[PDB]
């Protein structure tokens, strides 16, 4: 198969910059190829095809240009609806195949994560599991580090994170943290803590609550 | 004074566009058709359009467009895609002297425009004189994707005369740029000790 | 305006089949264009399938090229992909795609997940996550939803049946021991709960549940 090798794996610009990313073929594919834009979690959307023709309903900041084997997408101007990952497809022999992606990642004002806490819910506890939940929201950089703590001690086990996409709006990301416990440990203490190491404070940002009271 | 490349269908073709641009921002394509996926191969200074399995879809008028420094061009080629199969038909399969009329019928063929496509009735070589063709009849045949025709031309024949020729030959030609196919069918002629006793 | 939308089973067994439909509106798939099925591994690899034309031929990958058979339907307007002899590895999200040397892959449907494994289907438990007792007031005030121990994916997660779009955030979900796990948050106006209902909506078309669990404020 013809492989197609397209960099960056991943860039940061900021807002109203222009990027370029280059998408290398195996052998000379005469222009065949096409740019896919990919929203996280929605479906595709093919900016561009045979190179450098722009579909029609696509804002003129995209543009492509190469020949042979080597192809570059250019976005000017960057907006907010522009936070998405990239691939390229060359279609001049079977099978097609894609590039690896490039994830297109936007720079900005650094935030706070606003953080809350909750208890595990009546209803989890009936079952025979607790679960105390930390949210944190609207921060950035994505790189954030979060640290459980019962009566003072730290808890590291138990624990489950998953981050958001970039937010397409406040070009911020989000974040949640899980403690898992079992009934019986969780109605022997008193004191959950959920707190939050960001590089936009040195001092960390802190919820906790107390069980009952 | 629009180009015109005749491709047999089932036949590869190779269209070729180049432009002259010294400029940056050069491009040459040719438009490609919502049939096709990856038949073009464009570069800066000249694109080539490939027909491969060449069907009647493909058939048309195909546009090379260039742009140099802002600066958009534009020609126009003509392709052709023919069909002429060797399938003659006749009526009736043999003559006999003093028979009013033959007819010849070409099948599964494209163009049928009479500028391109010919009939004539010889004769041990040659056109049989004193024949005279009544018009053709074209007619859209049955064959799906893609619409093929079947044209039949018939002639009022002359008296054939002594000696009684072996057979008359229905000759189908097609005019093409610069080439000429043709096809013949034989039309044999009974005479003589047709029937004969012991 | 042409649109794709997959359809199919999102949960196969290994050495099953597996069989996906693309309805296509607003065109004809015999007027023109290529039909192609793409699909997209966890970790996001592409990888083209094969296509059917517009005049009824096909085209497959080498690498599938026994198990694939890209077949369609010209009377509804469909085409369809079906996949043998699968096995964990194909698990992935399955794509449709108009394309051609006028467009150029322009079209694609939403996507659809397909999951490969001897597990059974489990629904989802929901927990309502109501804010802490006492704390501090707030111009606003953030609501969440656990939704534990489902399988397979996907789930769909939204607050008031969709109604309140603005300020929610779901997260990601994770595997802990064969099961999914999930959460969402909401922040909306304090003002606004609980003199209103906040209601978590959780669907998991897998197992056909429709969870409509509402925010309560806590009881001691
Ligand atoms: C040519 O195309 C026709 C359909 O258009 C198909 O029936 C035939 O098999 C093709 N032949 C080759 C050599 O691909």
């Amino acid at each position: 198969d013809i492989l197609m090798t397209q960099s960056p794996s991943s860039m940061s610009v900021s807002l109203g910059d222009t990027v370029s990313f280059t998408c290398h073929a195996s052998q000379g594919i005469g222009r065949n190829i096409g740019w896919l834009q990919q929203k996280p979690g929605k479906s595709f959307k093919g900016l561009i095809y045979h190179g450098t023709n722009l579909k029609d309903g696509v804002p003129s900041r995209f543009s492509g240009s190469g020949s042979g084997a080597d192809y570059s997408l250019t976005i000017s101007r960057i907006e907010s609806e522009d936070f998405a990952d990239y691939y390229c497809i060359q279609y001049v022999q079977f099978p097609y195949t894609f590039g690896g992606g490039t994830k297109l990642e936007i720079k900005r004002a650094d935030a706070a994560p606003t953080v809350s806490i909750f208890p595990p819910s009546s209803e989890q506890l009936t079952s025979g599991g607790a679960s105390v939940v930390c949210f944190l929201n609207n921060f950035y950089p994505k790189d954030i580090n979060v640290k459980w703590k019962i009566d003072g001690s730290e808890r590291q086990n138990g624990v489950l994170n998953s981050w958001t996409d970039q937010d397409s709006k406040d070009s911020t990301y989000s974040m949640s943290s899980t403690l898992t416990l079992t009934k019986d440990e969780y109605e022997r203490h008193n004191s959950y803590t959920c707190e939050a190491t960001h590089k936009t404070s040195t001092s960390p940002i802190v919820k906790s609550f107390n069980r009952n009271e | 004074p629009e180009p015109v490349v005749a491709v047999a269908l089932g036949a590869s073709r190779q269209l070729t566009c180049r432009l002259a641009c010294a400029d940056r921002g050069a491009s040459v394509q040719w438009r490609g058709l919502d049939t096709s996926l990856g038949a073009v191969q464009s570069d800066t200074g000249r694109s080539v359009l490939t027909v491969r399995n060449a069907s009647l879809s493909a058939a048309g008028t195909r546009v090379c467009v260039g742009s140099c420094g802002g600066r958009t061009f534009q020609h126009t080629v003509q392709l052709l895609v023919y069909a002429f199969p060797n399938q003659l038909t006749v009526s009736p399969a043999a003559l006999v002297p003093g028979d009013p009329e033959v007819a010849c019928t070409a099948h599964k063929v494209t163009p049928v425009d009479p500028n391109a496509l010919s009939f004539s009735l010889l004769v041990g070589g040659q056109e049989l004189e004193g024949a005279q063709a009544l018009g053709p009849e074209v007619q859209q045949e049955p064959i799906g994707g893609d619409v093929l025709f079947r044209v039949t031309e018939r002639w009022r024949l002359p008296p054939l005369g002594t000696p009684v020729p072996p057979a008359l030959y229905c000759q189908a030609t097609m005019r093409l740029p610069g080439l000429e196919l043709s096809h013949r069918q034989a039309i044999p002629v009974l005479g003589g000790e047709n029937l004969y006793f012991q | 305006d042409v649109q794709l939308q997959e359809s199919g089973p999102g949960l196969v067994k290994p050495s099953q089949s597996l069989s996906l439909t693309c309805s296509v509106t607003g065109y004809s798939i015999t007027s023109g264009y290529y039909w192609n099925w793409i699909r997209q591994f966890p970790g996001n690899k592409l990888e083209w399938m094969g296509y059917i034309s517009y005049d009824g031929s096909n085209n497959y990958n080498p690498s599938l090229k026994n198990r694939v058979s890209i077949t369609r339907d010209t009377s509804k307007n469909h085409f369809f992909l079906k996949l043998s002899s699968v096995t964990t590895e194909d698990t992935a999200t399955y794509y449709c795609a108009r394309a051609s040397d006028s467009d150029g892959f322009a079209y694609w449907g939403q996507g659809t997940l397909v999951t490969v494994s001897a597990a059974k289907t489990t629904a989802p438990s929901v927990y309502p996550l109501a804010p802490v007792c006492g704390g501090t007031t707030g111009s606003s005030v953030t609501l969440g939803c656990l939704v534990k121990g489902y399988f397979p994916e996907p789930v769909t997660l939204t607050w008031n049946s969709g109604s309140l779009s603005s300020g929610v955030h779901t997260f990601p979900a994770i595997l802990q021991s064969g099961l999914y796990t999930l959460s969402s948050s909401v922040t909306v106006t304090s003002n606004t709960w609980p003199s209103q209902t906040i209601t978590c909506n959780v669907a998991h078309p897998a197992s056909s549940t429709k969870v409509d669990k509402k925010i309560e404020p806590r009881v001691p």
